[PDB]
């Protein structure tokens, strides 16, 4: 629910080399 | 053909088509995969019945039919080889953990081979594709070159490479992208093979959109413009374009769109989808290597340039411009954040941008006219709402934006009946 749009970007990154620009931000 | 669990089969997509539980195909080969799992594993039948004449006395089987057996086709591909339920009904023995390698063989083996003509038969399908280019990802990739069947590596690139050329679909574009990336696995064999087919692909379409947006500076001049870079957008989100220059005649497109509005909605939409990418992919490089100080200079001054222009078409007339420009803005301020130095990557405090108050209040502005207003598509337009304030909320949670003003807000729009509830519930926690 609310964890996964907290947890991803509004833009979705199909590649994960991209996705973790957004990822090393949160935790 | 050869299986005779021809008539079975044929009346399993009955069953599943005639029950409504349309959105429980995964669901449904998972419950009849501990008894009925040697019926569901005959792909062999399946493709005979999708490929082969059905002879003389029988009937053939509809565009439905043969619809429903492709999805369910593809989910007994899943639980073969993932050997666990899909998602929605969630550790394996000795037995089993052999079974599964014998599965993948039998399943790659046979889709190397079928899979192109499969794809050959329903090119003109987007629906059928999207579902057929799902199964690559399960496939295990060395037996292109230990069975030394690279002959049909070429053939599926070749009918790749047709389904794009052909389709502007938005999620046949998605499967495409994500496939070529699986046959780059970098794993080991077929990693050169199939560059070589990527790049030609690429550079045949750079050309026919570089060369059809000079004829845009007419109706079918439009087309033609949107259909090259709609393509070019979903593979530049998986694939490294850098090397390209495809950010040129993005921002060309977008910096005329703005100084005479004369641009249609649906081709803005897609050059700042695509600008964002190569932004992105622009700063994996300089983030893993050992950059100079110009690089970072001159992604500086490129970013400061896409993030003015995300600004001005915040007040575009078109909606659909208005919310694409909206969400790339709060994903691109949370990666060019703060937090972009943590990590001991102190080297890149110039490319952190810090949003002022006066672009901090247009966003907080969007979220007042397109979030908090007054059935197939209102449940769609929910999500679409929801996106929405959960990207400005995950601003408001890192100390991006000022969070006095958005916060006062949210607890007097809280008459929205948990439309946002959960959302505005979490943010306000997390203060």
């Amino acid at each position: 629910g609310v964890e996964k749009l907290f947890s991803l970007p509004a833009q979705p990154l199909w590649n994960n080399r991209l996705l973790k620009l957004f990822t090393r931000c949160l935790t | 053909s050869m299986s005779p669990n021809g008539n079975l089969i044929r009346m399993l997509v009955l069953f599943f088509l005639e029950s409504e539980l349309h959105e429980h195909a995964a669901y449904l080969v998972d419950s009849l995969w501990e008894s009925s799992q040697e019926l569901l594993k005959d792909w062999e039948c399946m493709t005979e019945l999708l490929l082969e004449e059905p002879v003389q006395g029988e009937e053939a089987m509809s565009d439905r039919q043969e619809s429903a057996l492709i999805e369910l086709m593809v989910c007994t591909i899943r639980q073969a080889a993932e050997a666990h339920p899909p998602v929605g009904r969630g550790v394996l023995t000795a037995k089993e953990r052999k079974t599964q390698i014998d599965d993948r063989n039998k399943l790659t083996e046979h889709f190397i081979i079928t899979l192109p003509m499969l794809l050959s038969k329903y090119s003109a399908d987007a629906e059928k594709v999207a579902n057929l280019l799902q199964i690559p990802q399960y496939f295990d990739l060395e037996i292109y070159s230990t069975g030394r069947m690279e002959k049909h590596l070429d053939a599926l690139l070749k009918q790749i490479k047709f389904v794009v050329e052909k389709h502007v679909e938005s999620d046949v574009l998605e499967a495409c992208s994500k496939t070529y990336s699986i046959l780059c696995s970098e794993e080991y064999t077929i990693q050169n093979r199939v560059d070589i087919a990527r790049s030609q692909l690429i550079d045949e379409f750079v050309d026919r959109f570089n060369h059809s947006v000079e004829d845009l500076l007419d109706d079918d001049d439009i087309y033609n413009v949107l259909s090259t870079l709609k393509r070019l957008t979903s593979f530049h989100n998986a694939h490294d374009l850098t090397k390209w220059d495809l950010f040129g005649n993005c921002y060309r497109l977008l910096k005329t769109g703005i100084e005479h509005g004369a641009m249609p909605e649906q081709i803005v939409v897609q050059a700042l989808q695509c600008s964002h990418y190569s932004i992105l992919w622009q700063l994996v490089k300089i983030t893993d290597g050992s950059p100079s100080k110009e690089d970072l200079l001159v992604l500086r001054k490129t970013v400061k340039s896409f993030l003015a222009v995300c600004q001005q078409c915040l007040s575009n007339v078109n909606t659909p411009v208005k919310e694409q420009a909206f969400m790339l803005l709060c994903d691109l301020l949370m990666i060019f954040s703060h937090q972009l130095m943590t990590g001991g990557r102190e080297g890149l405090q110039p490319l952190v941008f810090n949003p002022d108050t006066g672009l901090q209040s247009e966003l907080l502005s969007f979220v007042m006219d397109h979030v908090f207003i007054d059935e197939a598509n209102k449940i769609e337009a929910l999500h679409k709402r929801r996106n929405l304030l959960a990207a400005f909320s995950k601003l408001i949670i890192y100390d991006i934006v000022d969070m006095h003003a958005a916060a006062d807000i949210f607890k007097h729009y809280m008459k929205y009946y948990n439309d946002y509830g959960d959302i505005i519930k979490e943010t306000l926690s997390k203060t």
